[PDB]
């Protein structure tokens, strides 16, 4: 059993259920016999950590496609990178 | 939520260059200037007319004297005012006359729902989780499996690309009639019958 990570992009396996995400407090409400939550796309959304029942939601790491801004090479060397919905940190 | 699941897989929904506020001052734009300035905006300098004149014109586009309207302007109002009116409790209470676009909004969240099941498939393979395959078997027999995953899933990403270029110009020359209606309808007068209703 290993410590849980919280609000940090993190590798997991729940009760042998494994992906790989972050994990944040949430407020969706299982029933008690319950394990997994799901969306609507069979995607695991949500899970409840076994040892301390609460609800964790799971937002696989952001991703997005890097932009790379640029006048023509011909006025400049100069480039401004445009990382694409990302909130600014994991930079 | 879907855009979520969506967001996950690789499917990344990229942001319309123009944002609804910019799309609302066009609209407005064209629309304050049909009003003020006649049509002689779509073909140079906007030119401050009187409305009530405007109309005077644009009933001998249909080849009504405008000596009608000056008369009529009253009766005219209402008519107008009122058939405005009208527009908003249909709306109101209308789902349908939207189902152009809600079409359209559908049938694109489809195939990305359908393009998203198709992650759960086995597609022949033994199971349709990547590395469940792995874990479970050495390699040089997965190099076999994969293959009917990565068969399965380009396939899948072709059928619906392939879709997507096809949908796409189906949006694309309703953009084309959308310019063409906004150049000529809104913009001039249109001599065409019914191409304005
Ligand atoms: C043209 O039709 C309009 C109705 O569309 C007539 O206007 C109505 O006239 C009656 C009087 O008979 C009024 O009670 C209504 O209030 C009017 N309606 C509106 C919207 O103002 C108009 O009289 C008709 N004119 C001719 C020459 O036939
Ligand atoms: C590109 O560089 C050439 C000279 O190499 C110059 O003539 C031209 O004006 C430049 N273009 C722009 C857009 O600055
Ligand atoms: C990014 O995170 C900060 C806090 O770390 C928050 O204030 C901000 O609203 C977030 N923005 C987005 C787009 O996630």
């Amino acid at each position: 059993s290993t410590n849980l990570v919280k609000n940090k992009c993190v590798n997991f396996n729940f009760n042998g259920l494994t992906g790989t995400g972050v994990l944040t407090e949430s407020n969706k409400k299982f029933l008690p016999f319950q394990q997994f939550g799901r969306d609507i796309a069979d995607t695991t959304d949500a899970v409840r950590d076994p040892q301390t029942l609460e609800i964790l939601d799971i937002t696989p790491c952001s991703f997005g496609g890097v932009s790379v801004i640029t006048p023509g090479t011909n006025t400049s060397n100069q480039v401004a990178v445009l990382y694409q919905d990302v909130n600014c940190t994991e930079v | 939520d879907l855009i979520c699941a969506q967001k996950f897989n690789g499917l990344t929904v990229l942001p319309p260059l123009l944002t609804d506020e910019m799309i609302a001052q066009y609209t407005s734009a064209l629309l304050a200037g049909t009003i003020t300035s006649g049509w002689t905006f779509g073909a140079g300098a906007a030119l401050q007319i009187p409305f009530a004149m405007q109309m005077a014109y644009r009933f001998n586009g249909i080849g009504v004297t405008q000596n009608v309207l000056y008369e009529n302007q009253k009766l005219i109002a209402n008519q107008f005012n009122s058939a405005i009116g009208k527009i908003q409790d249909s709306l109101s209470s209308t789902a349908s006359a939207l189902g152009k676009l809600q079409d359209v909004v559908n049938q694109n969240a489809q195939a990305l729902n359908t393009l998203v099941k198709q992650l759960s498939s086995n597609f022949g393979a033994i199971s349709s989780v990547l590395n469940d395959i792995l874990s479970r078997l050495d390699k040089v027999e997965a190099e076999v499996q994969i293959d009917r995953l990565i068969t399965g899933r380009l396939q899948s990403l072709q059928t619906y690309v392939t879709q997507q270029l096809i949908r796409a110009a189906e949006i694309r020359a309703s953009a084309n009639l959308a310019a063409t209606k906004m150049s000529e309808c809104v913009l001039g007068q249109s001599k065409r019958v019914d191409f304005c209703g």
